[PDB]
């Protein structure tokens, strides 16, 4: 046997960041110096290990997530890290260890109009935990007065739309990215 | 992430139809909030997504916009709506304004009258030597005043103020000062006050001679 | 009531510290983006601090370390910790309230911090003297605090008078200049004399202006 990565990579339709996709392996010999080579890759970083003595290991449980952000948010997927996808959307642990993988996927993202399929949470009154997903889409109370679940002043929908149009700079362009977790 | 506005200033009257521009550095699709500023006051917010409009606003507010180049649009201006207007990039983190479009009261272009005043007497006793320059009473308002001291041009010593429009001629009048040590000044001979408007064919050098 | 109440400005030496308080009434502090504004003296707006909802902050460059966001959930309070001013962070300073997506709909009122070294001196008065309309102005310089009045002829004289904003100055001191244009054929008969007065210095002072 080996390893399915080409499931979670070359997956056709991908899910939004604050809903992200966690898959288990319970498998053989997985090939990470090949996945370095395997496609070009704008971010490849690892918090805890040398990518090149992957191969020369195996491990007690792995994890890979999926979800797409915006470039200039890729950053946050990382230990340590603030921000509106960090503190509301994906954390990592501090003492997270494993690796990040992220591309640029504005052919298969975006439409011309503007791809809408992809949210994030953007109200949240607190932070979230490590490798938490929250789901609700109940209405966020900004104010003293409470909402009962109705838009309005101070009663805000939590998800917002990204717009993914083909036009944008890289910062605002839809990025696919895949956690590896041990 | 940074924003530009085309009109630094715009002349425009009550009734007319205004229209205001902002241009981002790269693409971020109907990311943009536009807000109102009068003299003194907190800015109002009026468009946010580029192209709803914020409530209680006067519906002769418009925003359209997609991508990198956004329009706010006055239908009919009214009395009221004469401010200064700032675009944002919707955001939390860093905050990209624009740099602003201030909207003038309009008056037939009117060339302003160009004044040179050496430094005097009594400021040099103290050590210190300030040549004004007075442009009064010109309307458009872009105006470029250059210094020029034995007619080498000098750049940065100098400050502007401006009067804000006023409330009886529609104008403007500016005036430019240079600093300069007493040392400084006996060190040179001429000094004189270029400026360019829109309302002279050709740029008016004011000038002096040090000990006349 | 919708309403961000802000204090704490006024007027503090360089390398001082000040606290700015903002008041918030119709929306809690706690469960929103609450941000940090600033207007330079004729400048545009201009990003200091925000802070979000679960205590992220985050700081514009040029203030990174002297500059401290907080709040207090109890007296719904957002504060503005201002450490080791500098003359370039005097400013107009604005508190607002940011739903990233729908704009920033709810400003205070604003409130002005001055940094300067200065500690209340009247002004010298120096005559624009005029050449062969003429002009002729009065240059109030070096100054503190704001403001000071300019009139001509005891009140006499008003049509064509000029006095231009104060720029204060990188000595710390305020400084601005007043001019009025009058007909030429009466320099050498008509007086002009401008009257400038700075009541926090107890400072009246007539200048004659003539060539």
């Amino acid at each position: 046997n080996l390893c399915p990565f080409g499931e979670v990579f070359n997956a056709t339709r991908f899910a939004s960041v604050y809903a992200w996709n966690r898959k288990r392996i319970s498998n053989c010999v997985a090939d990470y110096s090949v996945l370095y080579n395997s496609a070009s890759f704008s971010t490849f970083k690892c918090y805890g290990v040398s990518p090149t003595k992957l191969n020369d290991l195996c491990f007690t449980n792995v994890y890979a997530d999926s979800f797409v952000i915006r470039g200039d948010e890729v950053r946050q997927i990382a230990p340590g890290q603030t921000g509106k996808i960090a503190d509301y959307n994906y954390k990592l642990p501090d003492d997270f260890t494993g690796c990040v993988i992220a591309w640029n996927s504005n052919n298969l993202d975006s439409k011309v109009g503007g791809n809408y399929n992809y949210l994030y949470r953007l109200f949240r009154k607190s932070n979230l935990k490590p490798f938490e997903r929250d789901i609700s889409t109940e209405i966020y109370q900004a104010g003293s007065t409470p909402c009962n679940g109705v838009e309005g002043f101070n009663c805000y929908f939590p998800l917002q739309s990204y717009g993914f149009q083909p036009t944008n700079g890289v910062g605002y362009q839809p990025y696919r990215v895949v956690v590896l977790s041990f | 992430i940074q924003l530009t506005q085309s009109p630094s200033f715009l002349s425009a009257s009550v009734g007319d139809r205004v229209t205001i521009t902002c241009r981002a550095s790269q693409g971020i699709s109907s990311d943009l909030a536009w807000y109102q500023q009068k003299p003194g006051k907190a800015p109002k917010l009026l468009i946010y997504a580029a192209s709803t409009l914020q409530s209680g606003v006067p519906s002769r507010f418009s925003g359209s916009g997609s991508g990198t180049e956004f329009t706010l649009t006055i239908s009919s201006l009214q009395p009221e709506d004469f401010a200064t207007y700032y675009c944002q990039q919707l955001n939390s983190h860093p905050l990209a304004f624009g740099p602003g479009t201030k909207v003038d009261i309009k008056r037939t272009v009117a060339a302003p009258s160009v004044f040179i005043f050496p430094p005097s007497d009594e400021q040099l006793k103290s050590g210190t030597a300030s040549v004004v320059c007075l442009l009064n009473n010109f309307y458009p308002r872009e105006a470029k005043v250059q210094w020029k001291v034995d007619n080498a041009l000098q750049s940065g010593n100098s400050q502007e103020s401006v009067t804000e429009q006023d409330s009886k001629d529609s104008t403007y009048s500016l005036s430019s000062t240079l600093t300069l040590s007493k040392a400084d000044y006996e060190k040179h001979k001429v000094y004189a006050c270029e400026v360019t408007h829109q309302g002279l064919s050709s740029p008016v050098t004011k000038s002096f001679n040090r000990g006349e | 009531e919708v309403q961000l109440v802000e204090s704490g400005g006024g007027l503090i030496q360089p390398g001082g510290s000040l606290r700015l308080s903002c008041a918030a009434s119709g929306l809690t502090v706690s469960s929103n983006y609450m941000t940090w504004v600033r207007q330079a003296p004729g400048k545009g707006l201009e990003w200091v601090s925000v802070i979000y909802s679960g205590g992220s902050t985050f700081y514009a460059e040029s203030v990174k370390g002297r500059f401290t966001i907080s709040r207090d959930n109890s007296k719904n309070t957002l504060y503005l910790q201002m450490n080791s001013l500098r003359a370039e962070d005097t400013a107009v300073y604005y508190c607002a309230r940011d739903l990233v997506v729908y704009g920033m709909d709810v400003w205070g009122q604003g409130t002005t911090v001055i940094v300067s070294s200065a500690s209340t001196k009247g002004p010298s008065v120096f005559p624009l003297a005029p050449s062969s309309t003429a002009a002729l102005g009065c240059l109030v310089k070096d100054y503190f605090p704001e403001p000071v009045t300019v009139s001509w002829n005891s009140g006499a004289l008003t049509s064509g008078v000029h006095t231009f904003p104060a720029v204060l100055q990188s000595s710390g001191l305020y400084s601005l200049s007043s001019v009025v244009t009058v007909p030429s054929s009466s320099l050498g008969t008509q007086t002009y004399i401008c009257n400038v007065n700075h009541k926090p210095s107890n400072t009246k002072v007539d200048k004659k202006v003539e060539p």
